[PDB]
């Protein structure tokens, strides 16, 4: 579609104004790229928490995955957006959500060693016990980066 | 001097001679260019990474030639881009005046100890330093009609027979191929690579060995067996040179004996070194060679020696191959030589006719007719001299100099025939008294029009280099004019011309010529009437000279600014953008439609669309695309609705419908050399290490804020790509390590299949070319093809790639920009109408001075060279006023009656303005370099009136009245037989339609115009000037 | 004598001497300098608040500064009173001796692990017919 | 420690280098400082 | 080092000679190729 | 050679017409040059 470009472009480029406007005349909040991102991707992706909760207002899926499987829990996760990963989980995003490669936004998480958000995903109920393709849990990740802090959390 | 001549009148033809001769040998040795060197000297290093992204070229490549590029001489700035084609180019831009050999070397020198800390991938691909602010001369497109050749068999024939030929042609300086010769392609298949147990690691392995250049020795080599009789070399391995015989290229022996050759696991045909770019010239496929003019050289002959060169390979061309011309310069230089010919021949006819109208006699309209040729010939002399070339700029020069070339010759001549008609001194006494009254007055014109144009030339950067073609060009013809005018003319005065008898006015006559002495001698007595009465209330035109003075700053105020006009070159482009992650099939079809258009709807006007998909000037990539319409010779587009403007307006709008894609055709500029040159180039920096994320966001919020004026900035965006989605795929190293399979042959796999390897060099028909491997390109599409291809471990078992990585989607830059070394992104912008660009930077900082912490900012190119040319501007002004001033001053012997002269440069302004604001056209330099002539014919006219008004004061003892009547009455004809010839000069130039027209446009149209009012102005008003300046002081 | 031809000649006679040298001392990079022997000025650099050491001051100067004065025409030579910082492995004889590793297994894994790889495109050219899909492929990249 | 490039002027080289001084300034940490504890041009610029 | 005339030319002398265009006041190029693997290329230019 | 031999009768031509314009201009005369000029000939057999 038309707006459904337009959406892809504002999402991204944080333009809340813009949005508002494509919302009222019926842009495709399903709308996806060549690589299967949304809006709600993007929006995740480069931290825009206003666009993401009027997205999920109009009806954006929340466990939208990629041509890879990754979704915006995904992103928000590992790119450190506790305020967004929030928003996400109230609206019922799968937060043991698996992509491709067996990873979940703890795994992600704790690679990057967000301490907020790895909490809050454990309180949502994240199984802290999830393996990867190569078996490794968000704890292996912890010892092996030499994260004293994040280790102690996942005890 | 005039007097020496006179008397002497052999040794005034000997020196015009010495001059004719001088002028004609430096017609002949005299360099031939549509331009000259208007751009700063610039050297950009270019290096190449096959199959690297941005970041892996900026990060290895870009920062580490960056940091070694010290203790080179007048540099300005450096600026370099790193994009996903693998490319990196490294421009440093150096100080005006400086030795462009000495740059290169300098540059090439510190490039060549740093090259050691560069992959080993580059030092092998390599890394040019060429001079990059030179032009082209042409570009000779190679096309098959009869579609039995690619683009790679057209481009691989040009540069084994062709390109040395055309290099080695009389004048040419450069030749760049447009595309590759041949390379030994290995396209690679996982599934038969798998099945031998083989990956890329022993394809590469196995070409080195079996195509390899082996040293052995000498049959009795020195020290020798004494008694030995024969010596000869020892010839072993050499390069193989052909695809069979890397075909027969062994890799592997199975147990039952049979053999794995290269051939039975992988496709092997000769193609191209990259496949980025598909050159394609109406539709069918096409190469070409891009011929710079050398340093000295003759466009023409150079030009015509290459079409020479091509004709005589057409016998031994390929059937289908053809030779296509769809850009070429030479015909502008032709015309502009041409024209200029044509105009400086009208110009003495039309002097004939005007001198033949008024004083009715051969022998006096025969002495402007060799007068006029002989300091035209001189000025060509001063001009090689100076080390000047025969040019568009120094052409238009020598026609905008003739005005005050023809003004000398007039003035001597009918100042002589007048001084006879009304004292009755025979020719030589009547030359000897005539020249005595102006010999005084034409030094001290000759000092003040030195004073006008010489200091325009000491202009710094581009803009000081076009005005010092105007400069030099005028002043020389202006210099030798008063040479001619006080050595040859007096002489040919004194000898040539008739005696006249005393009050004889030709109103004796019959006929036509009767009745015209009888109508202007009226008119004369009509005029000084005039001026009489003008005199009694000065009061009133003084108020009338204020209007005139307060409309011109009104009018140069709302007059729009641009530095050269926009001309219809025969050729214009059509820039095509597809969405981020396009593909090459996808941007095609869209230049096919942009090619289909221009062929049906434009079939009256294009000649030929080379549509290049693959390349832009904004950044390359799959994504984007640009085709170079040839438009049909000028004399078959009549109208302006066949124009280039025309058509481009229609394009752009045609091409609107168009989804997913961008498209819209624009104009060459002017000096395709210089670039845009309308506008600012803004960079801005990171400057505390901030990253490329943060400078995006600290970029994006400066766009945002320029948006919020539209009032003062316009069209304000990035001119770099934005970040593309990009397969990150992370290798887990304890799987890798636990399997027994090296990250070498892992990343060796990996990169050789996906990115291609350059292995080694092989020689096809004594021409030694690259052999690259790469996956065959099925096999290296989608990411579900990365679990296809397999690595060896230690134990000998086949592992896939999957079984040791992990892959996700993240955002990356696909060009990333460097400024100085640090991280920059440029933006490009230009001021509102009515707004001037120096405004719009005004602002510009301001809102770049809100920025994040840690953003910096800088000027470059077009902007860098304004403000550094806007700063000298007022100083140089003042100097042009100031010796003005000094010269009028020693010639009149007054600090006061300066004043008078100088009081007439708003009348011949106003005029320019008044034409150029009608016509619709702009301040240009054209223009601005017509003003400044008009400013000087005007002022000359003044000068005489003034000299002859207070000689009469001075000498006769007439009262200033008397004196200032008497002058009028003197200078009417020379200054009607001046304006009324360089008037009718200049019609041409003004009502022109077709080639070079937006030169003689801006040229004519600000002359004319200003002439008009300069004429019937100054005739009215320099009398006032003079007795108002008179009356107040002494 | 030309400062610039100088330079110029006995550069390119250091170029046939270059590939004879050993490729730590090609790696350090051999600078041809045409400068004074004495120092037209000293550039100092403090931290009047004492937040930075002199190693983290050294760092900044060779980081920020450096370059963009060592490219200012006039400037033959600038030598930094200090040195850029570099990841420095202080390797330890007793811990390597424990698990049978040398200095070669560290600097072999650190070329290894501490890589750059160039590893192509999706969709690169020469691509197949009815391709939709084109991004650059990501894989090592330097340690930070 | 800069060293002057054969031939080039002294006093022009230290406005150089002055001028790019002040473009880095602005974008410094907190407590950094440039000072001048050597420099041979202040003799040559007042001596004349 | 090892190569024949005929290789030495196709892979250095002719690589050379052919990027040896556009230089100013060059009256003419002679260049040689022997069994030592050893290329001279002498480039002869105008009076001045 | 070549070169020396292909330029030698331009070099004889503006020698004699440099000459000529000379005397033409210190005798204020066309003729009085043309009777010395015709004295050339008389010389050049000689050195043949
Ligand atoms: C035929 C006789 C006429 C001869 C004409 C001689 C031409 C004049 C030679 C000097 C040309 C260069 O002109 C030179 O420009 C520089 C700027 O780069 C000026 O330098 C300027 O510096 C700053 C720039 O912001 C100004 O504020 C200041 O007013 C001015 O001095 C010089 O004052 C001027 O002399
Ligand atoms: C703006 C349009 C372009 C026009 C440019 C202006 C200059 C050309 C205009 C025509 C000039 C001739 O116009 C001239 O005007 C003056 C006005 O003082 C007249 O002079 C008038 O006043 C004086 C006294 O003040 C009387 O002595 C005189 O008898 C009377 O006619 C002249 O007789 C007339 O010839
Ligand atoms: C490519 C070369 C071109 C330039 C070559 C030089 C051109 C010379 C042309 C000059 C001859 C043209 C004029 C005719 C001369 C001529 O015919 O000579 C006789 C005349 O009467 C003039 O001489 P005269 O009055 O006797 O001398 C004074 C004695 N007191």
């Amino acid at each position: 579609s038309d707006l459904g470009k337009k959406l892809l472009e504002a999402a991204r480029a944080g333009r809340d104004d813009e949005v508002r406007i494509l919302m009222a005349n019926g842009a495709d909040v399903n709308a996806a790229d060549v690589v299967g991102w949304t809006p709600l991707h993007l929006a995740a992706y480069w931290g825009h928490l206003e666009i993401v909760e009027v997205l999920l207002k109009n009806g954006a899926d929340v466990n939208a995955y990629d041509t890879l499987g990754s979704t915006p829990l995904h992103l928000a996760a590992h790119f450190g957006h506790l305020e967004i990963v929030e928003v996400l989980l109230k609206n019922g995003a799968d937060v043991n959500a698996k992509d491709d490669n067996g990873i979940t936004p703890l795994h992600l998480a704790a690679n990057r060693g967000h301490l907020e958000i790895v909490e809050v995903l454990l309180k949502y109920g994240a199984d802290v016990n999830a393996q990867d393709k190569f078996g490794k849990t968000a704890f292996d990740i912890s010892i092996n980066n030499g994260n004293e802090d994040l280790a102690e959390i996942l005890q | 001097m005039p007097n020496f001549f006179i008397d002497r009148p052999i040794f005034a033809w000997v020196i015009a001679i010495i001059i004719m001769l001088a002028g004609g040998l430096a017609i002949l040795k005299l360099p031939v260019a549509q331009y000259p060197t208007i751009a700063p000297p610039a050297v950009t290093i270019s290096a190449s990474y096959p199959g690297a992204d941005a970041k892996t070229v900026q990060d290895t490549v870009t920062q580490v030639i960056e940091q070694n590029m010290n203790g080179i001489d007048n540099l300005m700035y450096m600026s370099s881009n790193s994009d996903s084609t693998g490319t990196v180019q490294i421009t440093l831009t150096f100080e005006s005046g400086t030795d462009a050999d000495i740059a290169q070397v300098q540059v090439q020198n510190k490039l060549q100890l740093a090259m050691p800390l560069l992959p080993q991938e580059v030092q092998q691909q390599g890394v040019s330093v060429e001079k990059s602010s030179s032009s082209f001369l042409m570009v000779v497109g190679v096309i098959n009609t009869d579609g039995t050749m690619t683009q790679e068999d057209i481009s691989d024939y040009v540069a084994a027979n062709m390109k040395d030929a055309i290099s080695r042609t009389s004048g040419v300086g450069d030749v760049q191929l447009f595309g590759s010769q041949y390379a030994m392609r290995i396209w690679m298949n996982p599934n038969e690579l798998n099945k031998f147990q083989l990956t890329p690691v022993d394809v590469i392995t196995a070409i080195k060995a079996q195509n390899a250049q082996v040293a052995a020795g000498q049959l009795g080599g020195t020290p020798p067996v004494k008694g030995q009789q024969l010596n000869a070399s020892i010839i072993a391995q050499t390069r193989l040179t052909s695809t069979e015989e890397f075909g027969k290229i062994l890799l592997k022996v199975n147990q039952d004996g049979s053999r794995v050759l290269l051939r039975d696991v992988a496709k092997i045909e000769l193609g191209g070194e990259n496949y980025d770019i598909i050159a394609e010239f109406n539709g069918q496929p096409a190469s070409g060679l891009g011929i710079k003019l050398a340093t000295g050289a003759n466009a023409l002959d150079t030009a015509a020696a290459i079409r020479a060169e091509l004709a005589k390979m057409e016998p031994f061309f390929p059937s289908g191959l053809k030779i296509v011309y769809p850009y070429d310069t030479t015909p502008f230089v032709k015309i502009s030589i041409h024209e200029v010919v044509k105009t400086l021949v009208e110009a003495i006819i039309l002097v004939f006719l005007v001198m033949y109208l008024f004083l009715q006699n051969f022998r006096a309209t025969l002495i402007p007719t060799i007068a006029v040729p002989v300091v035209l010939l001189g000025t060509f002399a001063v001009l090689a001299a100076f080390g000047f070339s025969i040019n568009t700029l120094t052409m238009f020069g020598m026609v905008l100099a003739i005005g005050l070339l023809v003004d000398d010759a007039i003035v001597v001549v009918e100042n002589v025939e007048r001084v006879m008609a009304e004292e009755g001194l025979p020719p030589k006494e009547a030359t000897r008294k005539s020249m005595g009254q102006i010999q005084g007055a034409l030094v001290g014109i000759a000092m003040v029009l030195s004073a006008v144009f010489v200091p325009m030339a000491f202009f710094g950067g581009s803009t000081g280099a076009i005005y010092r073609q105007f400069s030099i060009t005028i002043v020389s013809a202006m210099a030798l004019s008063v040479l001619v005018a006080l050595i040859l003319t007096p002489a040919l005065c004194a000898t040539m011309l008739k005696p006249i008898a005393k009050g004889d006015h030709g109103e004796g006559k019959k006929g036509f010529f009767g009745w015209f002495n009888r109508m202007f001698e009226k008119s004369t007595h009509h005029y000084t009437d005039s001026v009489g009465g003008i005199l009694r209330s000065t009061g009133r035109y003084l108020v009338l000279y204020l209007i005139i003075v307060v409309g011109m700053a009104y009018l140069f105020v709302r007059l729009p600014s641009s530095f050269l006009p926009d001309e219809d070159q025969g050729v214009f482009m059509t820039m095509v953008q597809l969405p981020a992650g396009a593909t090459q099939e996808r941007t095609q079809k869209v230049l096919n439609e942009v090619t289909h258009y221009y062929l049906t709807k434009e079939k009256n006007n294009v000649e030929s669309v080379f549509a290049v998909n693959g390349f832009g000037f904004a950044g390359r990539g799959q994504n984007t695309g640009i085709a170079f319409v040839s438009l049909k010779d000028w004399a078959d587009r009549p109208g302006e609705e066949n124009k280039v403007e025309a058509i481009t307006m229609r394009a752009t709008r045609a091409f609107s419908q168009i989804k997913d894609a961008m498209v819209f055709a624009f104009n060459l500029p002017a000096i395709v050399e210089l670039g845009t040159a309308t506008g600012f180039d803004f960079e801005l920096i990171d400057q505390a290490g901030l990253g490329h994320e943060k400078l995006t966001q600290a970029r994006n919020q400066l766009l945002a804020e320029a948006a919020k004026h539209p009032d003062m900035l316009t069209s304000v965006r990035p001119n770099g790509l934005e970040d593309t989605p990009q397969f990150k795929i992370d290798i887990d190293q304890e799987k890798a390590q636990a399997l027994g399979v090296s990250i070498n042959d892992i990343n060796t796999t990996l990169g050789a299949a996906w990115g291609g390897s350059y292995v080694n060099d092989f020689i096809d028909r004594g021409r030694v070319k690259k052999v690259y491997v790469m996956s065959e390109a099925k096999y290296r599409m989608l990411p579900d093809d990365i679990g296809d291809w397999y690595v060896r471990a230690a134990d000998g078992q086949m592992v896939p790639f999957s079984a040791f990585s992990s892959s996700r989607w993240e955002y990356g830059s696909p060009r990333l920009e460097r400024y100085n070394g640090l991280p920059s992104m440029e933006i490009l912008g230009q001021a509102a109408p009515g707004k001037s660009t120096g405004e719009a930077m005004e602002l510009m900082e301001q809102l770049a001075s809100k920025l994040p912490t840690g953003v910096g900012y800088d000027w470059t190119g077009m902007s860098y060279q304004e403000r550094l040319s806007g700063n000298q501007a007022p100083s140089l002004y003042a100097i042009s006023l100031i010796v003005v001033f000094l010269c009028l001053a020693a010639l009149y012997e007054s600090w006061s009656i300066p004043f008078s002269v100088m009081l007439v440069v708003p009348l011949g302004v106003i005029g320019a303005l008044l034409a150029a604001t009608f016509r619709g056209l702009t301040n240009d330099v054209y223009f601005q370099v017509g003003l400044l002539t008009t400013i000087g014919l005007s002022a000359k006219n003044a000068i005489l009136i003034v000299e002859f008004a207070k000689d009469l004061m001075d000498k006769e003892g007439k009262g200033l009245i008397e004196a200032t009547l008497d002058a009028v009455r003197m200078a009417l004809r020379p200054i009607l037989m001046t304006s009324l010839a360089f008037i009718l000069g200049v019609m041409p130039l003004v009502i022109s339609t077709g080639a070079g027209s937006g030169a003689q446009n801006a040229v004519g149209t600000g002359v004319m115009g200003g002439m008009v009012t300069a004429t019937v102005l100054a005739i009215f008003f320099v009398p006032v000037f003079f007795v108002v300046v008179r009356r107040r002081f002494s």
